[PDB]
């Protein structure tokens, strides 16, 4: 999804 | 309240500022390597300065980037959704299609209101400051108090969950009051  | 927006956190720009999006529900504008299939993977004429294409991240999916420099043997690239600017070699490229390259771009500039740089602050302090932030902001949905608007972008202010991050950085000398 978004970024970690 | 009304004056209470959602922001997500996609990058630190500086001790006082930081990059984001607005939170409306929207998935986000990102593709994997398996979306990515060669025909899609090469341009019809070599990209070009102020071009939106589909760049490389280090976390190996595609973003929406804007070309805002050349050079013989690189590109300087700007993430329209997510901030950060990068350096890149064509086949870190693809080319994006028109209906995803004409979605508006999603990345916005926050201030915290009250606070600025320090003036003393050194360039490893610096360096340790955006670590901090990063370590407490990076990607991090949450809702705060859109003071102003400013020619830039906005000026947000910090929520009770987050209140802290301002005293933080008061706290270590990364920043001043206004």
């Amino acid at each position: 999804r978004g970024r970690g | 309240i009304g004056s209470i927006v959602g922001i997500l956190i996609t990058f630190i720009n500086g001790p006082t500022e930081v990059y984001g999006q607005f939170l409306d529900g929207s998935p986000p504008l990102v593709w994997d390597k398996k979306d990515v299939p060669e025909n899609k993977r090469t341009f019809k004429s070599k990209p070009r300065l102020l071009d939106i294409v589909l760049a490389l991240y280090s976390d190996g999916c595609f973003y929406r980037a804007q070309i805002i420099d050349e050079f013989p043997s690189e590109y300087m690239i700007f993430y329209v959704d997510y901030g950060n600017t990068e350096f890149v070699p064509l086949s870190c490229l693809a080319p994006c299609e028109n209906v995803d390259s004409f979605k508006p771009h999603r990345v916005f500039s926050f201030h915290i209101e009250g606070i600025v740089r320090s003036k003393n602050l050194t360039h490893q302090k610096t360096i340790e400051c955006i670590e901090y932030l990063k370590s407490k902001l990076l990607n991090t949905e949450m809702n705060v108090h859109l003071v102003q608007r400013l020619p830039d972008g906005f000026l947000i202010r910090f929520l009770d969950d987050w209140k802290y991050i301002p005293e933080q950085l008061l706290q270590r000398n990364y920043a001043q009051v206004s």
